[PDB]
């Protein structure tokens, strides 16, 4: 298997390829959460250089996580899919293990988890 | 675990699930709904092996939920029938099987059509118009042979169901503690409280 | 399905000074389920007891069965039986069916009219005899009765004496086998007096 | 067990070695296996210690009956009597034996008998667990009218072997020679035949 | 064995008895067969003594890390489920458990979970588990009541295992009681039948079959 | 067919006092009907005044105890030399024991030691690691023998007080070391009478807070 | 059990251990193994014990009946072939195996049966469980022209053999001397090495302790 | 699982006053069948150790080799390999006892019963048995199968506790092991006439005979017992 | 054949017996009297092997009634209880032994008293205040334990009873179809219509 340990620190005390990761979320379409007295909402940025699009089937910025927790995101599209999958997976494991749904601190909690993992594990970025 | 049946009608499917858990000589429980929501509009009930029964129930049911998540779309109770055979067809070849009959009560939004299907444990797979798992069948299968007609109302299928619990309550040797009945339409899933 | 232990019960027997004591606990039960706490396994034909654990029909059929060949005993020697030659009877009486055995553990107890001597002994279910000075077991506790005579038992113990060493021999054994218990009775046995007792033990 | 009868110019000569066997112990080690069942008519007995005793015994009564009434039997009528008992009880019993007698008439005559109870006349015989490994030797070496020093020469050198090979036979070397002469009883032991 | 645990007005009442058997030999009369697994949660142990004693004490160990993770108790039904998706993964290794997994919560209230060794978790208000469960149901079906009080429901989860430990060979030695409230588990003491016996047969005037 | 258990006979027994513990086990080794050592010891000190007896199969006790004494001093190793406690060390050989429930060590094990209050303690596992502390405890082929009377002499079961009508019990008090060893000879007297895997001596493991104190008796050898 | 015969000089000797068992339990410490078949001819049994008094009980029966028959005194083997046609006819399910001996007008004789019905002569034989240890100092020990001492001696030997390294014998040693021109003598309990050593205490109850329900007289007479 | 084919008889083994003796029949029996007559069946190892092995000759010769690599193992790197650090008695059988151990929990056993004899750097006398089955025990008298039954009660006789060792001589322990080898020769069906026999003495060291024979036999009564009952001639 | 019980009252024997027979999968009766009257004072419950029941009951029966008439008097309970076990004493060791159970409830008219006696088909008799044979001990016993006195009256035994009968429809896996109540006392033995 490929190994290389890729996020690595810096003489300065950084991790560059955490950063850098940033630097791909700075670039991304902004994305904004305001949560109200009984509510929360969600808004996205799509840019306007893509026209001729197909809106009807061109997937949606807000993800439906499960029935009750939803989730957006900055940065790289290609690589929100396979968070939002690995918290679909989970948010259905802990209904069947714990026999309620995830609580949002929870779902966060485990988004999260994975994200640190891959700036520790060899071989992924 | 021993009786569940399902009669599809007109514009309905009904599925009748015997409440009855024993254990030895001992009837543990006579509350027990053998039955798991795939969907909104799609509903199994199982019987079978101890503990297999409701560990494979579930597990369908959590991916049936994930896709209906994933896609934004309820699958057809075609398409999750046919998941749940290969499933059990997989199964049947395992170390050890999931040893679970099924019964899976769906309405079809698409066609506008109710459907059931009955799928045993080996992963043998089949639409009818009334099914039955276990000895059951020896007994309904005539008696709906006999009463069964296609354009039934949902209320002509209670009674008709009624019929079934009666003969069975008569002749099966087994205290089955009466069904937990519940219908399957264009409006979801629902209970009936009184049977 | 092993006769000798599904209903359960045990008897034991011991010797004193000028005495005998025999004693046997009353459960009889099938398998797991206690039916009766009365079933007594200790009989007497005059002056000789006969106490017999195993399966209760044998029980009740040798008892039947002895009381039927001492009363005829009885009546052509025109006198009652002595331990000893009872002892040869049950002896003989089960090697008779060597091949169809009765699944039995009897115990004859009790004291020679003539001599005066203490006499106890114990049998397999085919009849070989086991005479002893000092105890005989028999029973689902046999283990445990084995142990507790063994380490309690003193010779030449009064009546009164031999009643607490035969009670507490029985009733420990008892609490420690699922298939004994419920009760039991203990027979004192001097020359010309027997005295019948029945304990108090845990009904578990 | 090993055993074997011998044919020859005088008369014939029964052969055994002295091993009963429980298992791998051995419950006798100086066991007799040569029988008679009438002056000059013997056997040698190998499988069942009981079935063939048994055997045996009933042979011997009912030659004693015979001989109360028709006189001396022959080696053969002999045979036939074992054979009756083994062929009959086949399914009971486990007895192999070889019979073995001396006439006038006649001299000297070799049955054998083995599990199924079927009789075989033979100028020599061998028989038992033992005799597996001498079938080559004994084919090999075998005359007919040897002398009676040739074939106690042959029985000795062929239980010896037999003894050296099988685990189930040893113990001393048992003989009986029937002649017109009488009855001779011979023995032989470890140290003599096992080096030999 | 004999172990039962029902629901009531006042919450959930759970007695077992303290005898271990291999065969017919009684080898303890003082066993625990109540596990203390948390302030709100119990576990009684039927069937295996080890695989009993060994799976319940893991399945605490369980429900300490969910409650160091999730900083909240545990619930019935998670906890329940944890120990039935354990033993399903041993299904036909030859696990012998017969368990019921008392407690309350807020969200759930008092609740009962019977879980045993081939997979099976049934949610209830009235459950007995062993060798003598059968004697126990006999006197706790016709005695129970929802309203019954908590003095009462003691006494009659108490008086059930005895019934059981009387006529059941293979139970006995003693009743441990327990109280499930909102505010936790409450032990009522160890009553040893050799003498709960005579006191119950005098003062209830039952148990006229025994030569008083 | 290759059976991998054996039936090594001899019989343990464990006894707790007020500031005292003994494991007693007769010394006989035997197979069948033959006897293998008239003098080969079953009971042990592990260290941090815990004995141990694993009866039964010897090959499975010999290593349960020697896997035992291991983790003992590994205990020592990972926690700074921290003394192990007689309750820490049942739950470790119950892991141990259940470690191999499906391939099980046939014995019977018990440990004696004292608890961290100073007082007595014995401890007793089945062949899968369900454990139990106990007042008293045999294991072994005479365990049926011997334990009704251990509950008569030592718990005094049955007994009740005299001219009571047997409404009071005999109330329950410790038992002094030097009645104690009485009580396990006699034991271990009447099992070499009535059992015939049990005999030939006695050894006797005493422990008090000062340490692990020794006894040997002879028994019958027939 | 282990069981022994012996021949000497005038006539001949056996002898027995006193050990039954049920299992690995010892039910009769000193049960007595050696029965009169006749006056002068005697019986050691191994085996199946209601079998082996059974079968020496009846055999000795028609032997006498035989004995009063014949106006003679009986043969041993007579008791020989009437004891292995019994037992051969029930093909080895009568469990008795016996070491026979005696004197008669022939002789003194020495024989042993198996269950089955085999018979085997010899100078010095054994059976039971115990036979092997029995066997080994008979043929470390034995030899010809063995006076009456001597052949006590080395049956005592080769029984108390068993006695120490077999499980299943124990206890004490029976022995029978059958001289020629002489009356039998049964030496029972010859040896008694096995004697129980005083108990460590004294387990009489103090009087009452015992609980008791009900006291009723029971008649016995007519 | 296995089953055992070519097979070696008893090994029996006693301590005396300096030492102890082992002995061994030759044979390697094929059931009923005695098969081969020149086995060795005592292993020494160094100058201070003997294995006596009983049971299937197959996993005996794997041990052989075991045992002598152990020895080459040893001696690597070990400059007191012939002095200080030289293999003792107890190493070797602690080192077979796992062995056999481990092979009974694999389902997989040397079908083999062993008797480690041999004396300790200090004196020591060691003489302890181990199975297939991986049990262990010690005792003043050791022996394997049929000799368990038949040498034991012979060799107790000599050495019947602890406090008997000293006591007995070279001599006369070896008297006895003779003459338990006789015994077995008259009553072990798969024994053989022909043994070796092996002192490890804490002075005298260790001493290896080999082609000894079992003599002194009696036989000679045997010409008196004729028939089984009856028959009188 | 499954449920028969027995309870012994201050002045009558009672017993009660299920109605269900059941071979196979089918409950082909549920009205079935599984008892004789061997006597006018004497009732014998029975359950078992199929076949077995009833050849035995009836063979017993006419025993019983050829004694009536040849001394013309009547056996006491305890008399025909003790020719009853001796008879299945005699069956356990025959080539095919008597697989039946019995429950024999009689008034004894000389000593004024009900007896209940249970006798199982190895010949194993008690004297009892209340029986069963079969799984309905196991949940009867400790109920009757429980609210059994010896001093009942019959609508006493009566209410206990049908305690017992709703434990065990409550608990008992197969459905045994009630229970038919037979009295016996002083005037002899009837039936209970309505229970
Ligand atoms: C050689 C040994 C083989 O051909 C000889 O043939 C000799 C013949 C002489 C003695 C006549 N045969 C035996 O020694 C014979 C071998 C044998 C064994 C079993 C069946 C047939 C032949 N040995 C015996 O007959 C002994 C004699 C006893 C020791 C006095 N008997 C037994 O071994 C009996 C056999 C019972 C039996 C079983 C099946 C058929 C016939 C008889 N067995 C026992 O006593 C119990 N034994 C315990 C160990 O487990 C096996 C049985
Ligand atoms: C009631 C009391 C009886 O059913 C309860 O159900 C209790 C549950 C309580 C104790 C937690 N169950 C038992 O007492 C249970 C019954 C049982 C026995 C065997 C298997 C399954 C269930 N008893 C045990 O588990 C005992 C506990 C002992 C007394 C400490 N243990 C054994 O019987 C052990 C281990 C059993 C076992 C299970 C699985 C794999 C291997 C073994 N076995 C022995 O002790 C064997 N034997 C006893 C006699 O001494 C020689 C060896
Ligand atoms: C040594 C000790 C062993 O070889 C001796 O051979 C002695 C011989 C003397 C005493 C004659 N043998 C025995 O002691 C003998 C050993 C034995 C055991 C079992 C079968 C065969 C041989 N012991 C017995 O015979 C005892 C004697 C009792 C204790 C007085 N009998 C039993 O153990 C009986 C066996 C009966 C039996 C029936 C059918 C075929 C063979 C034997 N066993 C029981 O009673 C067991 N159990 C007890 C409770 O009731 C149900 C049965
Ligand atoms: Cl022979
Ligand atoms: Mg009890
Ligand atoms: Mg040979
Ligand atoms: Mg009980
Ligand atoms: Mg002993």
């Amino acid at each position: 298997g490929y190994d290389r340990a890729l996020s690595i620190f810096s003489p300065d005390g950084h991790i560059f390829q955490v950063e850098y990761a940033l630097e791909a979320v700075k670039r991304g379409t902004c994305a904004v959460g305001v949560k109200g007295k009984n509510c929360v909402v969600l808004g996205c940025e799509r840019r306007s250089t893509l026209k001729l699009q197909d809106t009807r089937i061109t997937p949606s910025k807000v993800s439906k996580i499960d029935s009750h927790v939803v989730l957006s995101f900055s940065g790289l599209n290609a690589d929100s899919r396979i968070l939002i999958e690995k918290a679909r997976v989970e948010a259905q494991s802990h209904r069947l293990t714990l026999e309620d749904p995830v609580t949002v601190e929870y779902l966060t909690r485990y988004v999260a988890g994975v994200q640190q993992r891959y700036t520790q594990s060899g071989g992924v970025r | 675990m021993d009786i569940i049946l399902g009669i599809r009608v007109q514009d309905s499917v009904i599925l009748a699930s015997s409440k009855a858990v024993t254990r030895g000589i001992s009837v543990l429980k006579d509350s027990d709904d053998k039955t798991r929501q795939l969907s909104p509009h799609t509903l199994m009930s199982f019987a079978g092996e101890a503990g297999d029964t409701v560990q494979f129930a579930e597990y369908i049911q959590a991916n049936i939920q994930l896709y209906s998540i994933r896609e934004d779309y309820e699958l057809s109770p075609q398409a999750v029938s046919s998941f749940v055979r290969q499933e059990l067809a997989k199964s049947i070849r395992s170390r050890r099987p999931y040893q679970v009959n099924v019964l899976i009560g769906g309405y079809d939004k698409k066609k506008n059509k109710p459907e059931l299907y009955q799928i045993d444990y080996l992963g043998t797979k089949v639409e009818l118009p009334y099914g039955a798992h276990g000895y059951s069948g020896f007994y309904t299968f005539s008696l709906l042979d006999h009463h069964y007609r296609p354009d039934m109302t949902t209320e002509e299928g209670l009674d008709l169901l009624k019929l079934c619990v009666q003969e069975l309550e008569k002749r099966m040797p087994m205290d089955f503690k009466g069904v937990i009945v519940k219908i399957v339409d264009k409006d979801g899933i629902r209970q009936v409280d009184d049977f | 399905s092993d006769p000798s232990s599904i209903n359960g019960g045990i008897v034991v027997a011991m010797t004193g000074k000028d005495c005998v004591a025999i004693a046997c606990d009353l459960r009889l039960g099938s398998q797991s389920l206690g039916v009766s706490n009365k079933f007594e396994k200790i009989f007497h034909y005059g002056h000789v007891f006969l106490g017999i654990t195993g399966l209760a029909t044998d029980v009740t059929t040798l008892n039947e069965m002895f009381r039927y060949k001492t009363n005829l005993y009885k009546l052509k020697e025109e006198r009652a039986i002595e331990p000893e030659t009872f002892t040869q009877l049950v002896s003989s009486s089960l090697y008779e069916r060597r091949f169809g055995p009765y699944f039995v553990g009897p115990v004859v107890a009790g004291i020679n009219s003539k001599s005066g001597k203490p006499f106890i002994a114990g049998f397999d279910l085919i009849g070989c005899i086991d005479e002893a000075k000092d105890f005989i077991v028999s029973g689902t506790a046999s283990d445990q009765l084995f142990g507790m005579c063994e380490s309690l038992y003193e010779p030449n113990l009064e009546p009164e004496d031999l009643f607490e060493t035969i009670s507490q021999a029985l009733l420990n054994a008892a609490d420690r086998d699922a298939l004994s218990g419920w009760g039991a009775v203990v027979y004192i046995i001097k020359k010309d007096e027997v005295v019948k007792r029945y304990l108090k033990m845990r009904q578990d | 067990t090993s055993i074997m009868a011998v044919t020859f110019k005088d008369g014939v000569i029964l052969g055994a070695d002295s091993r009963t066997t429980t298992g791998a112990y051995i419950a006798n080690r100086v066991t007799d296996k040569l029988t008679r069942v009438h002056d000059k008519i013997w056997c040698c007995r190998s499988g069942s210690a009981a079935d063939t005793q048994a055997i045996a015994d009933i042979v011997q009564y009912h030659l004693e009956l015979y001989t109360s009434q028709y006189g001396t039997p022959s080696t053969e009528t002999a045979a036939s009597v074992f054979k009756e008992l083994c062929y009959e009880n086949k399914d009971n019993l486990t007895a192999g034996i070889i019979v073995a007698g001396y006439d006038d008439k006649n001299k000297g005559e070799v049955y054998t008998i083995p599990l199924g109870g079927s009789v075989h006349k033979l100028p020599y015989a061998i028989a038992g667990s033992g005799s597996t490994f001498i079938y080559g030797y004994c084919d090999k070496n075998f005359r007919e009218n040897m002398s009676k020093e040739e074939t106690v020469d042959f029985i000795k050198h062929s239980l010896s072997q037999a003894i050296k090979w099988d685990g189930s036979s040893g113990g001393v070397i048992r003989m009986v020679v029937l002649t017109a002469a009488g009855v001779e009883r011979l023995i032989f032991y470890p140290d003599e035949y096992e080096q030999l | 064995t004999t172990t039962l645990a029902f629901r009531f007005q006042g919450g959930i009442i759970v007695a077992v008895n303290s005898r271990a058997t291999a065969g017919n030999w009684v080898a303890s009369q003082t066993v625990k067969k109540v596990i203390e697994i948390n302030p709100f949660l119990l576990g009684t142990m039927a069937g295996g003594a080890a695989d009993c004693q060994f799976w319940e004490t893991w399945l605490g160990s369980q429900c300490r890390l969910h409650e160091l993770r999730e900083k909240e108790r545990i619930s019935v039904a998670a906890a329940s489920k944890i120990l039935s998706n354990l033993v399903y993964q041993y299904k036909g290794a030859g696990l012998s458990m017969g368990t019921m997994i008392c407690g309350y919560t807020r969200k759930e209230g008092p609740t009962i979970y019977y879980v045993d060794s081939d997979g099976t978790r049934l949610k209830g208000d009235i459950f007995c588990v062993g060798s003598g469960q059968t004697f126990a149901y006999g006197v706790l079906d016709s005695n129970y009541k929802w309203d019954l009080s908590v003095e009462d429901a003691l006494y009659l989860g108490k008086r059930s295992i005895l019934a059981a430990a009387h006529r059941d060979a293979y139970s006995g030695g003693s009743v441990n009681l327990y109280h499930v409230t909102e505010d936790g588990w409450i032990y009522h003491g160890n009553h040893d039948v050799g003498e709960l016996f005579w006191k119950v047969k005098e003062e209830e005037g039952s148990f006229n079959n025994v030569i008083g | 067919q290759f059976n991998p258990y054996g039936d090594n006979g001899g019989t343990i027994l464990g006894i707790a006092g007020e500031d005292f513990a003994v494991l007693a086990g007769d010394t006989r080794n035997i197979t069948d009907y033959s006897i293998n050592s008239r003098y080969e010891p079953k009971v042990f000190d592990c260290g941090d005044n815990i004995v141990m007896s694993a009866n039964g199969f010897a090959a499975d006790g010999d290593a349960l105890v020697k896997r035992f004494k291991n983790s003992v001093k590994w205990y020592h190793f990972d926690h700074n030399d921290k003394k192990l406690s007689i309750n820490s060390a049942a739950r470790n050989i119950q892991h141990l024991l259940y470690g191999k429930r499906f391939f099980p060590y046939y014995v019977h094990t018990i440990i004696a030691g004292l608890d961290e209050d100073g007082k007595g303690a014995v401890y007793s596992f089945d062949p899968v690691g369900s454990y139990e502390r106990e007042q008293c405890r045999a294991g072994g082929a005479a365990a049926s023998l011997i334990m009704p009377f251990l509950d008569n002499q030592v718990n005094f079961k049955n007994q009740y007080e005299p001219g009571t009508n047997g409404k009071v019990k005999k109330p329950l008090k410790y038992l002094s070391v030097e009645e104690v060893i009485k009580l396990v000879r006699d034991s271990f007297t009447s099992a070499t009478e009535r059992h015939i895997q049990v005999g030939d001596g006695l050894e006797i493991l005493i422990v008090t807070k000062d340490g692990v104190r020794k006894e040997f008796y002879e028994l019958k050898r027939d | 059990t282990t069981i022994v015969g012996v021949k000497f000089n005038n006539g001949v000797v056996i002898a027995a251990d006193t050990r039954s068992t049920q299992g690995p339990i010892v039910a009769d410490k000193n049960c007595a193994k050696l029965h009169r078949i006749s006056p002068k001819i005697w019986c050691a049994g191994a085996g199946t014990a209601a079998d082996t008094e059974a079968v020496t009980q009846l055999i000795g029966s028609n032997i006498e009946l035989h004995s009063l028959y014949t106006s003679r005194e009986p043969r041993v083997v007579s008791a020989l072939q009437m004891l292995k046609q019994h037992l051969f006819k029930y093909q080895g399910h009568i469990g008795a195996y016996l070491i026979v001996a005696g004197v008669d007008p022939t002789g003194s004789h020495l024989f042993s049966i198996h269950a089955h019905g085999s018979t085997d002569v010899g100078y010095y034989l054994s059976l039971g469980s115990g036979s092997l240890a029995a066997m080994a100092v008979l043929e470390s020990h034995w030899k010809q022209d063995l006076t009456k001492e001597e052949a006590i001696k080395l049956a005592s030997d080769a029984i108390q053999a068993g006695i120490w390294n077999d499980l299943g014998s124990g206890s004490n040693v029976d022995v029978c001397v059958m001289e020629i021109g002489k009356d039998a003598e049964y030496l029972r309990n010859y040896l008694t090495p096995n004697v129980r050593e005083e108990k460590q205490k004294s387990y009489k109850f103090p009087r009452g302790t015992t609980a008791v329900l009900k006291e009723s007289i029971v008649n016995i007479c007519d | 699982t296995q089953q055992p084919i070519v097979t070696g008889t008893s090994v029996i083994s006693m301590k005396y006053d300096n030492g102890v003796i082992i002995a061994a029949d030759n044979l390697g029996s094929y059931g009923s069948l005695l098969r081969f007559n020149g086995v060795e069946r005592l292993i020494p190892v160094g100058d201070n150790t003997v294995v006596g092995i009983s049971g299937d000759i197959s996993d005996m010769q794997h041990i052989e080799r075991l045992l002598k690599d152990l020895v080459t193992e040893n001696a690597y790197d070990n400059p007191l390999a012939d002095a200080e650090e030289a293999l003792e008695p107890s190493y070797i059988f602690e080192y077979l006892a796992t062995v056999m151990y481990q092979r009974r929990s694999k389902m997989n056993p040397l079908w083999n019963a062993i008797i480690v004899a041999g004396v300790q750097s200090n004196g020591d006398q060691f003489l302890r048995y181990v199975n297939l089955l991986g049990v262990t025990y010690s005792s003043p008298t050791l022996a394997t199968g049929f000799g368990a039954h038949m040498a034991n009660p012979l060799l107790r006789k000599v050495v019947d506790r602890e406090s008997d060792i000293p006591k007995t001589t070279v001599q006369v322990a070896e008297e006895a092991i003779v003459n338990a080898m006789r015994v077995l020769y008259y009553r072990d069906a798969r024994s053989s006439r022909n043994f070796s026999l092996a002192i490890i003495d804490k002075n005298t060291g260790l001493t290896f005979k080999k082609n000894l024979q079992v003599e002194n036999m009696k036989w000679d009564f045997a010409k008196d017992i004729k028939g089984y009952g009856t028959q009188k001639i």
